[PDB]
């Protein structure tokens, strides 16, 4: 069966500034089959009250989503996305780098 | 708005 | 100013845990205006957008009724097309079902499109003249043979002629502010040293709707495509879109590389130089 693997992007809706409030986000997308698990991290940890967009796909039928939360970037606070998939065969960290 | 008649494959 | 409403129906099923999971969204160009989830509690086509809300309990009732219907019917499809393909229940299957009509600049109709995809391939698609489909293999030829005999062509050229377009003028009115917008897209690079002898070139651009947009790299004016690392368009979730493409250079050769970027809000396309 087709399986496509997630493309998988962390990054703030506007500019990083330092005790600024903001939006972290980690934007999923070109997965088959949907059942996706995806995580934004803190300091390594599970952030609680994460929300995401509803389930949609592309042209090419592959699916995409939108995990979000409001957060207040610091100096020393890293930021991450976790994602597990079938295709993946562990799950994946990728680490905001706000300097892209 | 969607369209109200149905299908099945 | 061309334009589109789509409407996008997914539904998976998962063995010996219960019903499959129906979920439709419906778009606006790149704005998602409802939802329904089988899963959820309220049972209710709901708003996505500010513009959509003002549709009077007629339209949400209607709406939700019609869904739920949709809902059962890709039910009965996964069934059906475990019975086409031969398949057990050991493993989940996907049913994808996208439809919904273009209008140009001047909101006359341009394409109408209905496609149903299983397990993430094509599976039946209608064609262009609205009247004859395409079937992928030769399961989708007795799904053909079906909807030709249902006349479900007919019914699907009506709606897409018709009240397709005649909807997605009306949100195009009540929605003006944000549908009808165009933001053009704040552009920059940035240079970052990987080593002593090479560099990252990003080319940035932030803020921008409608999604569609190109950016491209040239280096002396021959594009770099085989060389670039362009991310997917990205949501920022304000409404707007973000998008970078990357090249790594030798350091020293900066000034051979632009970035140049498309875009329907900008007054002519940029080129973002190094010099």
């Amino acid at each position: 069966m087709i399986q496509r693997t997630p493309k998988i992007q962390v990054y703030s809706r506007h500019p990083a500034e330092n005790g600024k409030s903001n939006f972290l986000n980690c934007y999923v997308s070109g997965f088959h089959p949907s059942d996706i698990e995806v995580d934004l991290l803190k300091n390594g940890e599970r952030i609680e009250k994460v929300e995401h967009s509803d389930l949609s796909f592309s042209k090419d039928w592959s699916f995409y989503l939108l995990y979000y939360t409001e957060f207040t970037p610091t100096e020393k606070d890293e930021y991450a996305c976790r994602v597990n998939h079938v295709t993946l065969s562990q799950p994946k960290i990728v680490k905001w780098d706000r300097d892209m | 708005l969607g369209y109200g008649f149905v299908n099945y494959i | 100013g061309s334009h589109s409403m789509r409407y996008f129906f997914t539904s998976v099923s998962r063995p010996g845990r219960g019903e499959p999971r129906f979920i439709a969204v419906g778009y606006v160009d790149d704005t998602q205006f409802v939802r329904f989830d089988s899963d959820a509690a309220s049972q209710r086509m709901e708003p996505r957008a500010p513009w959509i809300e003002q549709e009077g309990p007629e339209y949400w009732d209607g709406e939700t009724r019609k869904v739920k219907a949709h809902s059962q019917t890709h039910r009965v499809d996964l069934g059906t097309l475990r019975g086409y393909y031969n398949q057990s229940e050991a493993g989940s299957h996907t049913v994808q079902r996208m439809y919904g009509c273009d209008v140009g600049s001047d909101w006359r109709f341009l394409r109408g499109y209905h496609q149903y995809a299983y397990d993430g391939k094509d599976y039946i698609a209608l064609k262009e003249d609205l009247r004859s489909w395409t079937a992928a293999d030769m399961a989708a030829q007795t799904t053909k043979h079906k909807w030709e005999a249902a006349h479900v062509a007919e019914q699907l050229r009506a709606y897409l002629e018709g009240t397709c377009v005649e909807w997605l003028r009306r949100y195009l009115e009540n929605g003006k502010e944000t549908l009808q917008r165009t933001d053009a897209p704040k552009t920059h690079m940035t240079h970052h040293a990987v080593s002593d002898h090479e560099a990252t070139l990003r080319c940035w651009a932030l803020s921008f709707y409608p999604a569609e947009i190109t950016l491209t790299w040239q280096r002396d004016g021959e594009d770099q495509t085989q060389d670039t690392e362009l991310v997917e368009t990205r949501p920022a979730g304000d409404g707007t879109f973000q998008k970078w493409a990357a090249v790594v250079v030798p350091s020293g050769q900066e000034q051979r590389y632009t970035c140049h970027v498309q875009h329907e809000g900008l007054p002519k396309p940029l080129t973002l130089r190094w010099e």
